[PDB]
RNA sequence: CUCGA
DNA sequence: TATAATGGGAGCTGTCACGGATGC
DNA sequence: GCATCCGTGAGTCGAGG
């Protein structure tokens, strides 16, 4: 595989003969694909927290929980989402939609979720007060492909609701692997906070995984049809 | 073929690995580690080179090596871990010693 | 290789 | 015993009759 | 059933070097 290039199969899955097995490569035999030297290690780490949201009773739909891509709320106009503590913002952007935290000194007072189609209005590390605009909610608005929302708790008050969302998702974190060094984890494996992942000749260039989360192999150098 | 850079390096470190498997091997089992060496090394070769090694106290024939297999077999799993380890040692080698009969060639033509 | 019979 | 080294290099050919696998 | 490639014989003794 040419350099930088990613495969189209993926690791242990069956080939049929004349299926391309990346843009540049057809396999003449049919078997099971694997991977050689993987040059890149992705690690999906999983986080599962406890965010808020306040919307307008009338645009919110009752759900008991949210798939992604799933609508949370329709808005007939623009809204403004507003800051209920004041703090110093720490802006988690994800691939889509956001998680805003409020703190005060070390301590976080405050934490935030928004979803697609909800503009952020401020950037990290400012400093807000209560009731200022963090987000605004433009039309339909939904939850991101990446994140899923596990249990909803909703609080009525005045003409809003107050959502408790318990949120699980997953953070990708890349590692560049080098020739002399062994990826030591299989292709979807599950990992914890002390295990390794790539070794390699000297311990302090060795690869072990921060938080529990999934492994995922790019970028081989080559591929072996067996 | 040539081996490429990260090739060689596996293969080189699956031989190390696989001669460390074999000291410990000699650890557990209380064997002889020349004995367990030529047993793995009969195993992955196969039933047609099987011979009498000179340093060896055994004659080792495939009665023998099936005997010590048989002991190595009945490890723990935690155990028997060195034993795979070893295995694919002997075979790296092989690759390793194959894939450069080249390097051989082009020292020999000048002598 | 060359010479001899 | 540790930079890296990875597929050789000879090669003029003016006879003849048979048993042979062969192999056209 | 018939051309083609291969392996094998091809005088004696004697002398020199």
């Amino acid at each position: 595989l040419p350099p930088g290039v990613d495969a189209l199969v993926k690791d242990g899955e069956e080939v049929v003969k004349g299926q391309e097995l990346a843009p540049g490569v057809v396999s003449r035999l049919d078997g099971v694909a694997l991977y050689r030297f993987p040059r890149r290690v992705r690690v999906e780490y999983v986080k599962k927290e406890r965010a808020g949201l306040r919307l307008p009773l009338a645009a919110w739909v009752e759900k008991e929980a949210y798939k992604p891509g799933e609508i949370l709320a329709e808005l007939p106009e623009p809204y403004l989402f507003r800051a209920e503590e004041e703090g110093v913002v720490e802006l988690k952007e994800l691939e889509e939609g956001a998680f805003l935290v409020l703190r005060r000194e070390d301590e976080p007072v405050a934490t935030y979720f928004l979803p697609v189609g909800m503009t952020p209005l401020v950037v990290h590390g400012e400093i807000v007060e209560k009731g200022q605009p963090l987000a605004e909610a433009k039309g339909l608005l939904r939850m991101p492909r990446q994140v899923r929302a596990a249990q909803v708790e909703a609080e009525e008050e005045g003409e809003t609701v107050y959502l408790t969302l318990f949120l699980e998702w997953t953070e990708p974190k890349d590692y560049r692997v080098q020739p002399h060094m062994n990826v030591v984890v299989p292709e979807g494996a599950r990992v914890e906070a002390g295990d390794k992942i790539v070794a390699a000749i000297d311990p302090e260039e060795e690869v072990i995984a921060e938080a529990e989360g999934v492994v995922h192999l790019h970028e081989p150098a080559s591929i072996l049809v067996v | 073929p040539l081996l490429t850079l990260e090739e060689e390096v596996e293969l080189a470190r699956k031989v190390e690995e696989g001669m460390e498997a074999i000291k410990k091997l000699s650890e557990i089992t209380g064997l002889d580690p020349d004995l367990i060496r030529e047993v793995v090394r009969a195993k992955i070769l196969g039933s047609a080179r099987v011979r009498h090694i000179p340093g060896l106290k055994e004659t080792l024939d495939p009665k023998t090596v099936e005997e010590i297999d048989q002991k190595l077999k009945s490890l723990p799993k935690e155990h028997k871990r060195y034993l795979h380890i070893a295995r694919e040692g002997e075979a790296a080698r092989q690759h390793l010693i194959e894939a450069n009969l080249r390097l051989v060639v082009s020292i020999a033509k000048k002598y």
